[PDB]
RNA sequence: GUCGCGGCGCGCCGAGGGCCCGACGCCUGGCGGAGAAUCAGGGUUCGACUCCGGAGAGCGGGCCUGCGAGACGGCCCGCACAUCCAAGGACGGCAGCAGGCGCGGAACUUGCCCAAUGCGCGGCGCGCGAGGCAGCGACGGGGAGCGCGCGAGCGAGGCGGGCCCACAGCCCCCGCCGCGCAGCCGAGGGCAAGGUCUGUGCCAGCAGCCGCGGUAAUUCCAGCUCGGCGAGCGUCGCGCGGCGCUGCUGCAGUUGAAACGCCCGUAGUUGGCCCCCCGCCGCCACGAGGAAACGGGAGCGCUCCAGGCAGGCCCGUUGGCCC
């Protein structure tokens, strides 16, 4: 009765058993500092899923090379993270899977890929540019700064069609 | 009186090995005990042993290398499956490359990696590294 | 008349003087409170290190703050 | 001790386990279904309540004070309690009689502190939470 | 611009018609209007009758406007009364509405009527 | 007798049937499983509600109709507790949906529609408080904000559209107008963050715990600073972990809690070796068959996500496969 109930959600987001660490708790700061994330239930997120990649690694550490399980599972892990950008494409092997840190999560971010394509010179200049929406993934405008662009899309993120830089109306100032 | 005659002689074994005797004599001999000083003999844990049959139960005298850290018994002989044969292995044995836990399966007295080598459940005699 | 009891009931609250608030500005909330907070300590390291960090409420670190 | 341990003693340490299971205090407050009975406040978080009388306990040495509390009788089981009100001064913000929720000191049924015999202590009264009176965030 | 290129094109023999998958490449501004899409539509169709096409379903993404919807095209208007949802046809004005009572009038009427 | 087997009812004839491998009796703030929570492994804990199977429609009975109900939005009666009333009589049943009340710490609109999702009825469309849709809605889950720039720029909003929709709406897309907008616990330790000024003086208070306060409080009441989390933060109850402090893995008993004072003993449990070669065991592997959701997982850009099984110029497009 109702649909609704049938719909489900999950907890993506892992707090750490210890709570107050200084050492780790300063090294969140930097990492907010340096990857402009708004909280630390930001990081939580990368945080947790790299955990769940690199057990998925350490499940199939324990089947024989070529299992037709392992070799199913193996074959996808290595793609979705190279197909991501994460891991280094040409090792494709579950060791190297196994030294991935959330500084490469942090990468993949939409606000990260923009200070290295130069167009806002700072991630807390790409968190407010993707806000107002001046930078399109290939025809796709993005208001969430965590897109997680895939390889391919890097050549496609730009700035947007809409008016902003090379304007297709009168963007901010000008306008007003 | 001895209900586990394995466990009485492994442990003879041990404790000949820690006062650095080659040479022990086991009182009472069993099949099983037969098996289970074969394999370590295989894995050269132990040396040559040399049962000295009598009338009774039988006597075993082994010559040992001094390479054994520790042999055991598992009472009672659970009944393992195929699959966790690897939790028994990572609790009992120390690491995964080094040591030998000994089971019985229906095709004869085995060890860990050959019983996953054709994947077949069994009980545990004992275990020795 | 040591105990007091409901008769001292209040007592140091209501006894208090009032100090009023310093009026403030607001703080960065957002990704950039914690750009300001990383500024105070990794970066900089003036605000914190007097030679070498002394902690963030010290009292030689206070003053240098303007408190 | 053998710990009976053989391939055919699977009912003695069930049994050995069921028995022994309930010499744990805390495995017994937990099952045995006294506390559910006995407790004021029985398998609820707080509960509604008139003020019998507002009389402060005197605190267990070292600590020298008047803790003021007020004995409270519950609606739901006509049971007296012994509950605290907290912060400072708050006693005035309550009346005798007036309504009041009471919830556990956090100790799940054990005195907190110096308070003796203290189980319980005031959160709310006549519908207003006696920080939010004390903070001046909601008035009387 | 008006790129409906229409993609998906099913001809129902059943239905008498011939539903299909639409696209609008429209940069910047909205595309004008389902009805000025609907001129494009049925050159695209080839139907070449304006009324049997009506399109079910628009939604504009996020950002650039691909907008995807589905043009029911008919051989026939009548099988398009035949056979069209009446709530989308009274909004073409292909069918009039005459509106109904409040659901809960024709249950209170009911009511009464039973007692009778 | 029943649809039918049966102590299922009846006569008759015997003397059984159960049990320390716990019967019977009693109790249960006992629906059961699919599952859920917590988690190395093993465990533990919970099964109102989605799916399934049961069981009931205030409480007992008893019934006809029917293909099927011992039916309660059928009837009949006993028992409560009611309502209409002209006092003669009549007539009940929200463990349907809103909504009232009682109670409890605790829980939504007398809201709108059959258009899907089904089903009822018959080839030509209506019925459905099933269901959908909106309202309330910090149960909770997820995504963004409160800036940034030297002056760059929105979305939150507003106003008309487009479109959506049973109609509304909301989202999103357009043009214009453009109002960024934070708290809640703490700093003696555990446990992160003041060898600052106020008050107070074992008082008031604090403090899960150890502790602070007795006129110079790192612990209170304030100011100031600083910390942690974050549109959430605190508080209380409970489950799990912690806790190998329940111990199969895996606990202890000389002295911290704990070998019966001693011995025989029935159940129970445990039983040296020894026969290769089959027979039944147990045991182990391998099948077969028996719903999904769910957990995992392939494939996939919901703008990102929590999602969903979609999608795309297509495996016979997919939605495998395991549980």
């Amino acid at each position: 009765p109702r649909i609704s109930r049938h719909r489900n959600s999950s907890k993506t987001y892992s707090t750490p058993k210890k709570p107050f660490t200084k050492p780790r708790l300063d090294a969140e700061l930097k990492l907010c500092g340096e990857y402009g994330l708004k909280c630390k239930r930001e990081i939580y997120r990368a945080r947790y899923m790299l955990a769940k990649i690199r057990r998925t690694a350490r499940n199939l550490l324990t089947l024989d090379e070529n299992d037709i399980k392992r070799r199913f599972e193996g074959a996808a892990l290595l793609r979705r993270l190279h197909m991501l950008g994460i891991l280094d494409e040409e090792k494709d092997q579950l060791d190297y899977v196994l030294g991935l840190r959330i500084e490469d999560i942090f990468k993949r971010r939409l606000q990260s890929v923009i200070v290295e394509s130069k167009l806002a010179k700072s991630v807390h200049h790409a968190r407010n540019m993707i806000k107002a929406r001046h930078i399109s993934v290939g025809g796709q405008i993005v208001n969430i700064p965590s897109y997680m662009v895939r390889i391919s899309n890097t050549s496609r993120v730009a700035i947007a069609d809409t008016s902003s830089l090379a304007p297709n109306g009168k963007p901010g100032r000008t306008k007003r | 009186v001895r209900i586990n005659v394995l466990r009485d002689a492994l442990k003879s074994i041990c404790n000949a090995q820690r006062i650095g005797k080659k040479q022990v004599i086991v009182r009472p001999s069993s099949k099983v005990i037969i098996e289970f000083l074969q394999l370590m003999q295989k894995n050269g844990y132990i040396s040559d042993f040399a049962v000295v049959d009598n009338h009774r139960s039988n006597r075993i005298v082994v010559n040992l290398i001094g390479r054994l850290n520790k042999a055991g018994v598992i009472s009672p002989r659970f009944d393992i499956p195929a699959n966790d044969i690897e939790k028994w292995v990572v609790n009992l044995l120390p690491s995964r490359l080094f040591g030998h836990i000994i089971l019985t399966t229906s095709q004869g007295i085995m060890d860990h990696i050959e019983a996953q080598h054709r994947q077949i459940g069994g009980k545990v005699i004992g275990y020795f590294y | 008349r040591a105990h007091g009891g409901l008769t001292s009931a209040g007592k140091v609250r209501k006894c208090t003087p009032k100090k009023e608030k310093k009026e403030k500005p607001r703080p960065p909330r957002g990704r950039a409170y914690k750009r300001l907070l990383y500024n105070k300590n990794f970066v900089d390291d003036t605000l914190i290190h007097n030679g070498r960090r002394l902690g963030p409420n010290n009292l030689l670190i206070r003053q240098k703050l303007g408190f | 001790s053998g710990k009976t341990s053989g391939l055919y003693t699977a009912r003695k340490l069930r049994t050995i386990r069921r028995i022994q299971r309930w010499a744990d205090k805390r495995y017994r407050k937990a099952h045995l279904g006294t506390w559910l009975k006995a407790n004021p406040l029985e398998g609820a978080c707080m509960a509604r309540g008139i003020v019998t009388q507002k009389i402060g306990i005197s605190a267990k040495q070292p600590n020298s004070a008047v803790r003021k509390a007020v004995r409270v009788q519950l609606t739901k089981n006509s049971k007296k309690i012994t509950a605290f009100v907290p912060r400072d001064g708050s006693l005035t913000y309550i009346d005798n009689n007036d309504e009041v929720l009471v919830a556990g000191f956090g100790r799940a049924g054990r005195a907190v502190g110096d308070i003796p015999g203290c189980r319980f202590k005031v959160i709310k009264v006549a519908g207003i939470g006696l920080l939010a009176l004390f903070l001046r965030k909601r008035e009387k | 611009e008006i790129t409906v290129k229409v993609r998906k094109v099913l001809n129902n023999p059943l239905l008498q018609r011939q539903q299909c998958v639409v696209d609008v490449l429209h940069p910047g501004c909205t595309y004008e209007s389902k009805e000025a899409i609907k001129a494009k539509v049925a050159q695209q169709l080839k139907v070449a009758d304006q009324k049997n096409i009506v399109l079910y379903g628009f939604k504009t993404s996020f950002g650039g406007g691909h907008t995807v919807g589905f043009c029911n095209a008919y051989q026939n208007m009548d099988a398009l009364m035949k056979y069209e949802p009446g709530f989308r046809k009274i909004r073409c004005g292909l069918i009039e509405a005459p509106k109904p009572v409040s659901r809960k009038q024709l249950k209170n009427l009911k009511n009464r009527r039973l007692k009778k």
